[PDB]
RNA sequence: CCCCACUAUGCUUAGCCCUAAACCUCAACAGUUAAAUCAACAAAACUGCUCGCCAGAACACUACGAGCCACAGCUUAAAACUCAAA
RNA sequence: AAUAGGUUUGGUCCUAGCCUUUCUAUUAGCUCUUAGUAAGAUUACACAUGCAAGCAUCCCCGUUCCAGUGAGUUCACCCUCUAAAUCACCACGAUCAAAAGGGACAAGCAUCAAGCACGCAGCAAUGCAGCUCAAAACGCUUAGCCUAGCCACACCCCCACGGGAAACAGCAGUGAUUAACCUUUAGCAAUAAACGAAAGUUUAACUAAGCUAUACUAACCCCAGGGUUGGUCAAUUUCGUGCCAGCCACCGCGGUCACAC
């Protein structure tokens, strides 16, 4: 692809990007679906993020991790 | 190759040969090439029906949840796969495209009947 | 040698392979400067047709012209390949018959 | 033939037969032994036969030897916490020395089994890629799936050369 | 306990004491010769901080990594003199020795 | 191993940063527009088609404030796009204004204020975005009471939604594996997921600015 | 090559020069005489350990560089062209 | 170098080089039916022309990516620390990953053997004289690499304020050059990327085509060529030539019965 230093094409100087036509009924329904969909996906992302954080803390300062750390320290002595 | 900004994305990397597409589901930096370096492979997707008439999709759900929990984004085709699997809700455009297809075929059925009626 | 000595010297080092008259290339383009005949070393006897060409690399070299009869002249273009003429000392290049100005041998 | 006495020591098979894999705390292992004396015979065979096996399994642990510095042989381990472990080896055989250090500072068979399992998780059988990393390169290798076009030409209907031709 | 220095604990031989409060230590490690599959010593130099200037050329010392290097080449400090040159104390018996011979019999203190 | 210093790189890096602060373009240059062609003479780039009608009809914020005492501190300003999109009052209460003195009509600059979007007011003032847009209207003084009048409607919003079919089946299968015999349905909590309208004023402080390169 | 004469030189002193078929062409140290004793010849065949050295012939006790009280020297020491042998 | 083979001599044994037989790639000669697939300038030399970055109610964001090349070349890996970035917003967190610190990391030449400030202590002032090196420092030469990819470069002056000067090492294409030689096609339908709240828009990435025995797979009623035929090494009849013309990878053949031209 081009870089910001490459010049603009001359066959595209007068190009005007016209926006699509809108169907009011479908536009409104689709807008509400995206809100509900993204609210549910954000609720799922929050749970997955909490699981990742719970597993990291558990492996660091969990009851089974601190218990195995004391056992190894006792066996050493 | 440290990129300026960017983020991890779960997306489809195209494999296979000419006229024989095959996708690998990978977590990779969004700035990396489509089929280049990735962080982890999270599954695969064969879009061509097999001998049993099935499209096979493998999903490493344990690792998919891990990478989403680490801040990974999802490409639109990946979101639709998870919707079809029941892991995510159906994407808003899978629902809307289905409705568009119903209206399209409702007009064709109406045109066909009007032609037979004229006959 | 002992194990200590083998460890200290390391793995053997192949002599850097020497490039032949083609300078490690399949063929070279040349311009004919003059034609002449050479006598082979004993016990062979003949007047082997050769020529001096200016290679595309700027170097001048003698080249053997294989086959019965040729029509090469000064200022003509030829393609030269490797392979020494066994009984012509110093001749390590061969003209390719049927390329550029050097045509194929005429039948019988 | 291979040079030196007991050339079996200079083979990968022999070096991998060591059963001592130090815990992560071990950082240095010094060996003090005497070149002569019947009571230091086991320590000399330990340096001759076992030190290579220990170093091979523990590449990042410093091992340094010292000759004829004290009247009797001994091992000393320096741990990351700063603790030092002295092991008197006079009168012991090289096999008894290996079994001793394995008991006090070596990883047990359970800890080693677990580590090997966590490695197998890195090569998932279901992943596709180069042979260096994966079992199969493409799904076309799985029986029942559409095979590769390089071996079985696809039907004309599944080829873009004729999809565009009919559409165009 | 963390440290940016790579070598945390290393034993070596003092080979120089000409720098102020710094001992130059030679550290040897066993490195496998891939072709011969024989281990050979590989030596490396370390500068160790010696605040009391107690190191003598030839003694065996234990070096501890510093939290951060105190100089361009000084990344360690003298943690302990293992074997003082010509004044070794047998760790097994705690008695002074001269090579493979005792200077004080272990039977002296029972 | 010691990388050779690259002094010309550091020198040029500082000279560029300096020239970007001493030759920085002003708002009157960046945000000027040719109302006949609807292009910015600073870069020659046209505006999007959906903005053409408003660029010829609506005013920029500083076009309104440049006509008021103290540049209109304390006044309420709303946007035509908000008036069309929402029935609840949306407006800024101005607290600070930095006019672009280089503009002949003082119709460019920055502004700060307290946001009231759809009847809900924020606690602290912040910088206002889209100050250069042709979209602003000044609320008359004799209309402030009737314009700001708002009664909060009951936030009767859903609290929990189900899990997707597969996620639900896996959560339930995990319960039964661990001996749990509960029949309660797994539910996603969406109370904490507050969905802002896409036209909610973003943080202007964290927004970039066009670099100097006048055409 | 044979005969005669005579000089540098062979000697002493004080400094250099640093070479030899300086070869008993057989490295130092430790050990063996049993096994397969061993291409040939030479001065029987081997083991452990260490250092030095070698890898077709010729070019070459050479060229160049470097060092040296050496200035037609010594030490270290290549390559190109050539042959299918030596 | 192997299961090895040919060749030193009047002859034998030993040693030894060279070559033969195997498998790839490029180029050349002669020859060539189809289909599918993969791959595809000699040149960091110079480039005509077209296209390769937009999006979007203005702000911004993107054009720092992708794609290209291999000139230069121990910036690629591990650890410590810690920015920017993602997780809407905080995340005392995770993920990802710079700068900085520690460690590790190509080849040849030692006829490159010494480098010449290359160290340490001290709050500072300043003091000490050290630091690297035959376990190869310092130096010269060669080379992209350890390939799910990575590093480096982006006309040159290592850099790019400035200067020389006016840039295809983006796609297609051209000139010169080399033994080395793909179309100045189509489409954003799939995937990926940018932007948008979104329907969507854009993209010479990519996808689907074009060209070429360079390779793989399969096939064909008709359609086979190329090279060899003294030994190594599978396989020659009759003539012509007469140490001439010519031939061989090695040993050799040709001086009138040449299985070697
Ligand atoms: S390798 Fe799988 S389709 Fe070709
Ligand atoms: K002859
Ligand atoms: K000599
Ligand atoms: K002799
Ligand atoms: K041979
Ligand atoms: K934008
Ligand atoms: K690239
Ligand atoms: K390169
Ligand atoms: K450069
Ligand atoms: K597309
Ligand atoms: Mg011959
Ligand atoms: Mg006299
Ligand atoms: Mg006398
Ligand atoms: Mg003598
Ligand atoms: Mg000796
Ligand atoms: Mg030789
Ligand atoms: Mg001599
Ligand atoms: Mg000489
Ligand atoms: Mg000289
Ligand atoms: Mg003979
Ligand atoms: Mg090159
Ligand atoms: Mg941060
Ligand atoms: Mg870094
Ligand atoms: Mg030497
Ligand atoms: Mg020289
Ligand atoms: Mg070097
Ligand atoms: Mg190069
Ligand atoms: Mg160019
Ligand atoms: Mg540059
Ligand atoms: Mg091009
Ligand atoms: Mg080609
Ligand atoms: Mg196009
Ligand atoms: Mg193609
Ligand atoms: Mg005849
Ligand atoms: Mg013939």
């Amino acid at each position: 692809r081009k870089t910001r230093h490459d010049p603009l094409a001359k066959s595209k100087i007068e190009r005007v990007n016209m926006p699509p036509a809108v169907d009011p009924a479908e536009f409104f329904v689709l807008m509400e679906r995206y809100q509900h969909y993204r609210q549910t996906v954000r609720a799922l992302r929050m749970e997955f993020v909490s699981e990742v954080q719970r597993k990291v803390h558990e492996a660091r300062a969990g009851v089974l991790a601190e218990r195995k750390a004391l056992k190894d320290a006792a066996e050493h002595r | 190759k440290a990129y300026r900004g960017g983020h991890l994305t779960i997306r489809l990397a195209l494999g296979g040969c000419t006229n024989r597409p095959f996708y690998r589901i990978v977590a990779a930096h969004n700035k990396c090439p489509r089929d280049g370096r990735f962080v982890e492979q999270l599954g695969s997707y064969d879009p061509l029906p097999n001998s049993h008439g099935e499209k096979l999709v493998a999903l490493n759900l344990d690792r998919i949840r891990h990478w989403i929990g680490c801040g990974a984004h999802l490409s639109k085709p990946m979101e639709k796969l998870l919707g079809l699997a029941g892991f995510f809700p159906l994407h808003p455009m899978m629902i809307t495209n289905a409705e568009r297809l119903r209206r399209k075929r409702a007009r064709e059925v109406l045109l066909a009947s009007q032609k037979t009626d004229a006959e | 040698a002992t194990l200590n000595q083998m460890h200290r010297l390391g793995p053997p080092k192949r002599p850097p392979r020497k490039l032949g008259p083609t300078e490690g290339r399949p063929q070279l383009k040349g311009v004919v400067l003059c034609t002449f005949t050479r006598k082979p070393k004993k016990p062979n006897s003949a007047n082997r047709k050769c020529c001096r060409v200016r290679l595309s690399t700027g170097r001048e070299a003698v080249c053997f012209i294989p086959g019965e009869g040729h029509t090469l002249q000064e200022h003509q273009i030829v393609l030269v390949e490797g392979g020494r003429t066994q009984d012509l000392p110093g001749v390590k290049l061969t003209v390719v018959r049927g390329k550029y100005d050097c045509g194929h041998v005429q039948k019988k | 033939p291979m040079k030196g006495r007991f050339p079996i020591r200079r083979t990968l098979q022999y070096l991998s037969q060591g059963n001592v894999v130090f815990k992560d705390s071990v950082k240095v292992m010094t060996v003090n032994y005497n070149t002569h004396g019947e009571l230091g015979e086991g320590a000399r065979k330990f340096v001759f036969f076992n030190i290579p096996q220990i170093q091979y399994k523990n590449p990042w642990v410093q091992i340094m030897m010292f000759k004829n510095m004290t009247p009797s042989p001994f091992l000393r381990f320096y741990l990351d916490s700063g603790e030092q472990v002295l092991v008197d080896v006079e009168t012991k055989s090289n096999k008894e020395i290996m079994e001793h250090i394995r008991k006090i500072l070596g990883k047990n068979e359970e800890t080693l089994r677990e580590e090997e399992e966590e490695k197998k998780q890195l090569s998932h059988p279901a992943n596709f890629g180069p042979r260096k990393y994966c079992l199969r390169e493409c799904i076309c290798e799985v029986e029942g799936q559409v095979p590769c076009p390089s071996l079985v030409p696809l039907p004309k209907e599944m080829r873009g050369k004729y999809k565009a031709a009919l559409k165009a | 306990v963390r440290s940016s220095v790579h070598a945390r604990w290393i034993v070596g031989k003092v080979i120089g004491t000409k720098m102020q409060k710094t001992a130059k230590v030679r550290v040897t490690r066993l490195v496998l010769d891939p072709y011969l599959l024989k281990y050979f010593n590989k030596r490396k130099t370390y500068f160790a901080h010696d605040a009391l200037q107690q190191c003598t050329v030839g003694d065996i010392v234990l070096l501890r990594a510093l939290p951060v290097p105190r100089a361009k080449h000084v990344k360690h400090e003298l943690a302990e003199i293992v074997f003082k040159v010509g004044k070794v104390i047998d760790p097994v018996t705690g008695k002074p020795c001269a090579g493979t011979t005792y200077l004080e019999s272990p039977l002296s203190s029972e | 191993k010691k990388v050779r210093p690259r002094l010309i790189a550091e020198l040029a890096r500082r000279v560029r940063a300096l020239r970007e602060q001493l030759n920085r373009p002003r708002d009157s240059q960046l945000y000027a527009v040719d109302y006949e062609t609807l292009t910015r003479p600073f870069s020659g780039r046209r505006l999007p088609v959906r903005a053409w009608a408003d660029v010829r009809r609506e005013s920029r914020l500083l076009q309104l404030l440049g006509r008021l005492p103290l540049f209109g501190l304390g006044r309420l300003v709303t946007r035509k796009s908000w008036l069309w999109q929402h029935d609840e009052p949306c407006y800024w209460r101005l607290t600070r204004v930095r006019p672009d003195y280089t503009a002949q009509n003082l119709d460019h600059g920055k502004a700060w204020g307290i946001l009231t979007f759809k009847g809900k007011t924020e606690s602290e003032a912040r910088e206002i975005e889209h100050v250069m847009y042709h979209d602003w209207r000044l609320v008359p003084k004799h209309e402030e009471e009737a314009f700001t009048a708002f009664t909060p409607a009951p936030e009767d919003s859903l609290a929990s939604v189900p899990y997707p079919p597969l996620l639900r089946a896996m959560i339930i299968a995990e319960r039964q594996k661990n001996g749990d015999t509960s029949t309660e349905e797994p539910m996603l909590n969406v109370q904490r997921i507050r969905m802002e309208p896409w036209d909610y004023p973003a943080k202007q402080e964290d927004k970039g600015r066009a670099k100097g390169t006048p055409v």
